[PDB]
């Protein structure tokens, strides 16, 4: 039931990298993603990340080796860091509330193009308090409950 | 479309991308 759940947010996130929908993940999809996200990974760093959960060799990355890559992670001492940091990407302007633009522009580099309404929609589901932005602790609630 | 779902998604994807 809770592992159900999480495997539907998994096959989200997949999907998310999975950029051209093609059921794949490639190093330039991750590069695209990661980029978008502000970073600068070099080649030889994307090429170790595909590298390791690539099972058949095939230089890319399907659900089951993503799947299994999230089935070796476990509860650690940066775990909550994690979302912190994940949080921080999201707060583009830093003055510590998820708006509706920046969770769209997000989005938008996720490949997801979300109507008004979809957006709404998410905002409200992590909005603790009604005042239509996200605060550190709606994140961090979304991903406990 | 889930707004839970897509919302959860985004994050685990946002945390993968940057560790
Ligand atoms: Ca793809
Ligand atoms: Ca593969
Ligand atoms: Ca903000
Ligand atoms: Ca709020």
């Amino acid at each position: 039931q809770l592992t159900e759940e999480q495997i539907a947010e998994f096959k989200e996130a997949f999907s998310l990298f999975d950029k051209d929908g093609d059921g794949t993940i490639t190093t330039k999809e991750l590069g695209t993603v990661m980029r978008s996200l502000g970073q600068n990974p070099t080649e030889a760093e994307l090429q170790d990340m595909i590298n390791e959960v690539d099972a058949d060799g095939n230089g890319t990355i399907d659900f089951p080796e993503f799947l299994t890559m999230m089935a070796r992670k476990m509860k650690d001492t940066d775990s909550e860091e994690e979302i912190r940091e994940a949080f921080r990407v999201f707060d583009k302007d830093g003055n510590g509330y998820i708006s509706a633009a920046e969770l769209r522009h997000v989005m938008t580099n996720l490949g997801e193009k979300l109507t008004d309404e979809e957006v709404d929609e998410m905002i409200r589901e992590a909005d603790i308090d009604g005042d239509g932005q996200v605060n550190y602790e709606g994140f961090v609630q979304m991903m406990t409950a | 479309f889930n707004a839970r779902r897509k919302l959860k998604g985004a994050i685990l994807t946002t945390m993968l991308a940057t560790r």
